[PDB]
């Protein structure tokens, strides 16, 4: 049963692997934010399942097809 | 058959408006000043509502004052593009005449 | 044993263009081992090569001047937006890899390098350097005569320029033929021209400052009217001159200068591959995240995906030549 | 036999009519979807004037 | 605008001739003469009609004379209508 | 060797299609 | 009705003056029931010729600004008159926003084909 709403996190971490850049900071913020916003008695499988939305991450700098699609 | 033709003309008109709605969506996204102003107005509304309990004053007049202050203070975050176009062209090598 | 590239391709003209004839394989792969074996065997056979294999014929005019003009016109019609050139890098598209005539050039360069190193071994280093300088001079002399459609070929063969038959200056619109640059300018980007297109309005204005007529601009009537309106508005806004062509510093389109910089750096990194432009775009990506980097990011993703596909293909070949390359012919034909 | 002939003719006519309707509807939908084309050719100053039969009788 | 020419490794007479050519092809003298005196609208109508009728003929005859000079210089012969169905095959 | 020449001929016969395109025209040469 | 306005301030104009002018323009927009959409700075650009602005002086460049707004058609005359009266502004132009060739959408790759 796929969740109705899917949240896609588009980043370009491949371009700057040694340099964290802003994408790494935003990823860290999201990782430390979502589990806190959503309470369960990138993310661990438990958190991924407990999230109300289907969380998927993509790299526009490594997926040319998805880049043109988005 | 006129009625069947009508069911076709409705679809043709609907898809024409579908395109225009998309165009407005692009224009809205391009508009950042409007979006930031709306977010600021929402924040001001939340502040007035909080004051409505903190002090029990007239939240309507609090909103009026805060909105007046926002209108006065608008344009404080103007984008900065203090750039010399001919100098940038010369740096790129596309401008050699440098009198 | 210095190779041909080591010896002669460090010169300006010789080093400008250097085609690739064989794929580069990292040390420790079956392709590298087979290449080493082939190079050794070819060098030994060059040692045990006869005289008849190095016979050469005198150079002659490949084309007449009129035939060259006809060929140039036909190539231009084939590609009316681009300039005609021997795109030896795109060669594989036009000539199948198995029938490439440049394998002979590669092997001849290898043979020349082997000959020069053996000559250095025998006679002496100073004489070898003399001969290397002389060969460099000869290559420089013969650099610009290889292209039959170039002016270097005509100059080398001492052929007078063609005197074309007169044609009418006032012809019908059906026959008007703009140059590729004027054609690109007129088409813009499939969008009607606006005053904001300050990078193109210079084409349609004469040195005198007067707006050029339609017979000269080769524009449609609607395009002509749009360009006239754009120039008038730009002049009224004082971003376009009134009595001369715009200065080189006035050619930026009416847009964000940083977005213009991003566009220019992307164009550089795509056309030539400026690593400096790549680094500048990388830093701008995070410093100014309010600009548009779609094309740059898409090209980066395409390159990464091609690298991954090539790595997978190399792994498959190492395991044993698989059906990918065979498909590239059979499946392509069947489709 | 006459009845069977009529029935077969009816079926064929139904099929032909349905095909014609689908074709015409597709053509008109494509016309509607296409944006108005702007005639960019020469004008009609030559055609403004007409040369009719001169004098009486015309 | 004003045409600017640089007299460098050339003759001042040649540069003056180039300036004269620029002026003629830009109709500078024509406009100066027109503005030196008043031209009534009907006179302007007639003049513009005459020019629009005349100049294409001049251009066509210029092309014809250019072709004539080229043919005389290169000793070209008059053409014959290309007979169709000619195999156009090399005699080799 | 005759058999080596036969092998070379077989390789040349079971080869690619010259031009990599699938177009519908063969072009002569206008050089020389 | 959507519009785009382009302004060319002189060097004598300051950020405070720009903010004041934009505030006045937004006041006019609101009076005519409109709404300011976006504001952007297009950088310092040299003029194609020296601008001799009477009773202000002579200038050889200017800072270019742009703002897009939806408003009733009756507001354009007032906005144009106000901008003309403003001293620092060297040149201005207001146009009707177009679906395709507008700075809101057709804002990148205006010169670079690839």
């Amino acid at each position: 049963e796929s969740k109705p709403v899917t949240v896609v996190y588009a980043h370009a971490s491949s371009m700057e692997t040694t340099r964290p850049a802003s994408s790494a900071s935003l990823s860290r913020f999201l990782s430390n934010l979502l589990p806190r916003l959503f309470l369960f008695p990138f993310l661990s499988p438990s958190q991924r399942q407990s999230l109300p939305f289907n969380f998927v991450t993509v790299d526009v700098a490594a997926e040319p097809r998805l880049g043109a699609f988005l | 058959e006129k009625k069947v033709t009508q069911s076709l003309q409705t679809a043709r008109v609907s898809r024409r408006k579908v395109a225009h709605v998309l165009w407005l969506k692009k224009l809205q996204d391009s508009s950042d000043f409007l979006q930031e102003q709306e977010e600021a107005a929402r924040g001001v509304a939340a502040l007035a509502r909080a004051r409505a309990k903190e002090t029990g004053e007239e939240e309507e007049e609090l909103l009026a004052t805060e909105m007046a202050k926002l209108k006065e203070n608008a344009f404080v975050n103007l984008p900065s593009r203090n750039v010399s176009v001919p100098d940038l062209l010369a740096q790129l090598g596309l401008n050699d005449e440098k009198v | 044993s210095p190779s041909f590239e080591q010896q002669f391709l460090n010169d300006k003209l010789l080093g400008q263009n250097t085609l690739q004839f064989t794929k580069v394989s990292e040390k420790g792969t079956a392709d590298a081992l087979f290449a080493e074996c082939l190079e050794s065997i070819r060098h030994r056979r060059f040692k045990l090569d006869p005289d008849v294999d190095n016979r050469s014929s005198e150079a002659v005019e490949k084309l007449t001047q009129e035939e060259r003009a006809i060929a140039e016109k036909i190539f231009q019609r084939v590609d009316p937006e681009r300039k005609i050139a021997p795109r030896l890098e795109s060669r594989g598209c036009y000539i199948d890899p198995l029938w490439d005539p440049f394998k002979r050039v590669e092997e001849l360069q290898q043979q020349v390098a082997q000959d020069l190193t053996e000559y250095a071994k025998l006679v002496g280093a100073a004489e070898a350097r003399r001969q290397r300088l002389l060969v460099r001079a000869s290559l420089r002399r013969q650099y610009r005569m290889h292209d039959p459609l170039s002016e270097g070929h005509r100059r080398f063969f001492g052929a007078q320029r063609a005197d074309p038959f007169p044609t009418p200056h006032r012809v019908h619109e059906r026959f008007w033929d703009p140059s590729p640059d004027v054609r690109v300018a007129l088409k813009n980007n499939n969008v009607p021209i606006s005053w904001r297109d300050l990078h193109i309005l210079h084409h349609f204005v004469g040195e005198n400052g007067l707006i050029l007529p339609r017979r000269t601009t080769h524009a449609s009537r609607y395009q002509q009217r749009c360009i006239f309106k754009a120039i008038c508005m730009a002049r009224r806004m004082a971003l376009f001159p009134y009595d001369w062509k715009p200065t080189q510093g006035e050619l930026m389109p009416v847009m964000d200068p940083l977005q213009y910089l991003v566009d220019e750096l992307t164009s550089r990194y795509k056309a030539t591959g400026d690593l400096r432009a790549d680094a500048m775009l990388c830093v701008m990506l995070s410093k100014y995240p309010k600009l548009n980097y779609f094309r740059y990011l898409q090209y980066k993703a395409q390159t990464q995906k091609s690298e991954v596909e090539a790595m997978q293909q190399q792994e498959e070949e190492d395991r044993g030549d698989f059906s990918r390359l065979l498909r590239k012919y059979k499946r392509a034909t069947t489709d | 036999l006459c009845e069977l002939e009529q029935k077969k003719r009816t079926e064929r006519a139904i099929q032909h009519s349905q095909d014609l309707w689908k074709k015409r509807t597709a053509a008109k939908d494509a016309h509607s979807e296409k944006t108005p084309e702007l005639y960019d050719g020469p004008f009609w100053l030559k055609f403004w004037r007409r040369k009719k039969r001169p004098g009486a009788r015309g | 605008m004003s045409c600017h020419r640089h007299v460098f490794r050339a003759a001042p007479a040649a540069v003056f001739a180039s300036v004269q050519r620029w002026g003629r092809r830009n109709n500078v003298h024509k406009l100066t003469l027109l503005v030196q005196t008043y031209e009534k609208p009907c006179v302007k109508r007639t003049r513009i009609a005459e020019e629009k009728a005349y100049y294409p003929r001049w251009f066509y005859l210029r092309y014809a004379t250019e072709v004539i000079r080229y043919s005389l210089k290169h000793h070209l012969r008059l053409g014959q209508a290309l007979d169709p169905n000619d195999d156009q095959r090399l005699d080799a | 060797x005759x058999x080596x020449x036969x092998x070379x001929x077989x390789x040349x016969x079971x080869x690619x299609x010259x031009x990599x395109x699938x177009x519908x025209x063969x072009x002569x040469x206008w050089x020389x | 009705v959507f519009y785009e306005t382009f302004v060319l301030f002189s060097k004598r104009v300051q950020r405070a003056d720009i903010r004041q002018l934009l505030k006045q323009q937004e006041a006019l927009i609101t009076k005519h029931h409109g709404s300011m959409l976006a504001v952007r700075d297009l950088g310092w650009r040299k003029t194609a010729f020296r601008v001799i602005k009477p009773r202000q002086g002579i200038f050889w460049f200017g800072r270019l600004f742009y703002f897009s707004f939806g408003a009733n058609p009756a507001a354009i005359t007032e906005m144009s008159q106000s901008l003309q009266s403003t001293n620092g502004v060297l040149r201005h132009a207001t146009v009707r926003m177009k679906k395709r060739h507008n700075l809101m959408t057709y804002n990148h790759h205006i010169h670079a084909r690839d």
